[PDB]
């Protein structure tokens, strides 16, 4: 056997998988995860993939820091992933305009508070909810010149010349993040 | 789309993206800008990942950039929510929800055991002792 | 124990205070009324192997309670490849002369199957260590029986967090290690044949003996203990025969 390399984590709104090399050849996988002063808990039992879902571990307390570390079988060969603390690093998803409506010479721009895999109470937490205030969106518009708005919740009211048309885009933002602080842009509409 | 003379029309988001496909360079007639137009085409170009339906045991599906996301009912987890939660009853995954020993067993169900000292009780999953004094217990405690 | 606590006493009832000549000698771990798993090493020097004495029950070994029970060590089962001054197969199985009276304050620990320890025990993050041993290297050793909450690690891990030294012991299959690398933590000298007791599912179970290390809470290094698993095929074979002449037995192992 081989010991598993280049463990890396793959997340996006705390859905987050594992993955790691190379293509299993007479030799299957198994996974473990926890957190620095918790037991060890065993996921996808005697894989031949060579990724592993770790979301519902994870979301059970998105602060806290896990460390992951897979198995090789024909103590065992293992390798040790990256740390991993879902709430500073999971990916922010690609965002979605939900709308926008237009009341005279200003215009309402509303951010869709998308879900992510973190359960509560049978129910699916929205960013917002997860992230509270570390969270805010940033747009990116133009009279149809670069313009830019930010705000602490899910819309933006701004200014628009009355007659032109303007293109909106958004992007989900953590401030204080170091790393994935930004998510991709949201795609583009005009009113 | 084009069509015959259309083009003497000017540009339309409406008419031309989004009643139609319309290619890279009727969308950069509509933006003008390159970079706006390139902002655009990203997204109205990248395809929804989640069309081929993906998600299994009844998860949903949320598209992404050249990619999906798979949100799966409680009893299901997995990229596509494959792994069925409840067909992981075996002894390395958490002893089986043994309180004691587990033994697996290949075509059936695992079994659980006791330590001498103690029985198994109806539940097929507990141990319960059958002396005064079983290892492992701390009396003044108990 | 450096850097732990009191045990209250009866909350580690399965503890072992080990003698020669009245002198304190080692700890050890009682699995059942007659037995006591303890460190092979503990034995490199003794002449008087009639003088061995095990007592159950203790606490504070400046005051004597009813709890208390003394027994002689009528033998001393040690692997035939344990080399005394050496590391590797540290255990000792002792069979005292009368059995225990079970009590309260007197309680075997659960020698476990090897699947279960392997497979369950070994993930369980933390166990407890114990014994009257040194409060700090070097030191002087403790009156009140000490209790410290360790964190196991897989070998690999071990050699990587530590501090390559020259000559040190090789860290074997029959070993782990456990403890602490920032020099606050860990288990010493005579806290030897002490246990390394892990709770599961509410039921404690012995998972490892106080065996080595390098010094004792020694920076960039971990407290090193017999693995028990390796062992249990060998001890219960040994339970089940019959006394021997003499006290000292090295038996084969496998
Ligand atoms: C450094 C001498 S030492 O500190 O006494 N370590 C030696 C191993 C040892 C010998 N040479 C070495 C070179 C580098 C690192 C370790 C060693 C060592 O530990 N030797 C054994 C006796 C060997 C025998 N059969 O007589 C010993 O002292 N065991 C008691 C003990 C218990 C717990 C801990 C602990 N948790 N901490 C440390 C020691
Ligand atoms: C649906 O489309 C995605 C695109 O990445 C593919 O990965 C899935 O396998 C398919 O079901
Ligand atoms: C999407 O989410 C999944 C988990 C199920 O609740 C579906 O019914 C829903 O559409
Ligand atoms: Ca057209
Ligand atoms: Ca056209
Ligand atoms: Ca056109
Ligand atoms: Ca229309
Ligand atoms: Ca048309
Ligand atoms: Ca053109
Ligand atoms: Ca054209
Ligand atoms: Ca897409
Ligand atoms: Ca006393």
């Amino acid at each position: 056997t081989v010991a598993a390399y280049n463990l890396t984590w793959k997340s996006t709104n705390f859905k987050t998988i594992l993955e790691w090399e190379p293509k299993p050849v007479n030799q299957v996988y198994t996974v473990q995860i926890s957190t620095k002063s918790g037991d060890w808990k065993s996921k996808c039992f005697y894989t031949t993939d060579t990724e592993c879902d770790l979301t519902d571990e994870i979301v059970k307390d998105v602060k806290q820091t896990y460390l992951a570390r897979v198995f090789s079988y024909p103590e065992p060969l293992y390798e040790n992933s990256p740390e991993f603390t879902p709430y500073l690093e999971t990916n922010l998803g690609q965002p979605t305009i939900q709308s926008f409506e237009q009341v005279g010479t200003k215009v309402n721009v509303t951010v869709e508070d998308e879900r992510t895999l973190v359960r509560r109470n049978n129910t699916f937490l929205s960013l917002r909810d997860v992230f509270g205030k570390d969270l805010i969106y940033t747009l990116y518009y133009w009279k149809s010149g670069k313009k830019t708005a930010k705000t602490n919740t899910n819309e933006f009211l701004i200014d628009v010349d009355k007659g032109e048309n303007y293109c909106f885009s958004v992007q989900a933002v953590i401030p204080s993040r170091t790393v994935n602080r930004k998510s991709t842009d949201s795609p583009v509409e005009c009113m | 789309a084009n069509a015959f003379l259309e083009e003497l029309r000017p540009g339309s988001l409406e008419r031309e993206c989004k009643e139609e496909q319309c290619s890279f360079e009727e969308a950069r007639e509509i933006f003008k800008d390159a970079e706006r137009t390139k902002l655009f085409w990203i997204s109205y170009s990248d395809g929804d990942q989640c069309a081929s339906s993906p998600c299994q045991n009844g998860g949903s599906c949320k598209d992404q950039l050249q990619s999906y996301i798979c949100f799966c009912l409680p009893a299901f987890e997995g990229r596509n929510c494959e792994t069925h939660k409840d067909d992981q009853l075996i002894c390395v995954n958490e002893n089986g929800g043994c309180e004691q020993y587990c033994s697996d067993h290949t075509g059936t169900k695992r079994s659980c055991r006791c330590h001498e000292g103690y029985s198994l009780l109806a539940d097929g999953v507990s141990c319960t002792p059958t002396v005064e004094y079983p290892c492992g217990k701390i009396p003044i405690l108990e | 124990i450096v850097g732990g606590k009191v045990c209250p006493k009866g909350e580690c009832p399965w503890q072992v205070l080990l003698l020669v000549n009245g002198a304190q000698l080692c700890g050890g771990t009682l699995i059942n009324t007659i037995w006591v798993v303890s460190a092979a090493h503990c034995f490199d020097k003794i002449k008087n192997w009639r003088n061995l004495i095990a007592v159950l029950g203790e606490h504070d070994l400046s005051e004597h309670d009813g709890d208390e029970q003394s027994r002689r060590v009528a033998q001393v089962i040690i692997p035939s490849t344990y080399v005394p001054g050496t590391t590797n197969h540290d255990i000792a199985l002792l069979r005292l002369h009368q059995p225990v009276v079970l009590t309260d304050h007197v309680v075997p620990l659960c020698l476990p199957e090897r699947t279960f320890s392997e497979r369950t025990l070994a993930f369980v993050r933390f166990s407890l260590v114990s014994g009257w041993g040194q409060l700090l290297d070097r030191g002087a050793t403790a009156l009140e029986l000490m209790v410290l909450n360790v964190p196991r690690l897989m070998t690999q891990d071990c050699l990587q967090q530590s501090r390559k030294v020259g000559d040190s012991p090789n860290i074997t299959e029959y070993m782990f290690c456990a403890g602490y690398s920032d020099g606050s933590k860990d288990s010493c000298k005579g806290d030897s044949g002490g246990p390394h007791a892990t709770h599961y599912r509410g039921t404690w179970y012995l998972t490892g003996i106080v065996s080595w290390g390098q010094g004792c809470a020694t920076v960039g290094h971990f407290g090193v203990y017999t693995r028990v698993s390796q062992y249990i095929e060998w001890l219960q074979k040994l339970m089940r025969s019959e006394p021997r002449p003499g006290v000292l037995l090295r038996a084969p192992f496998p």
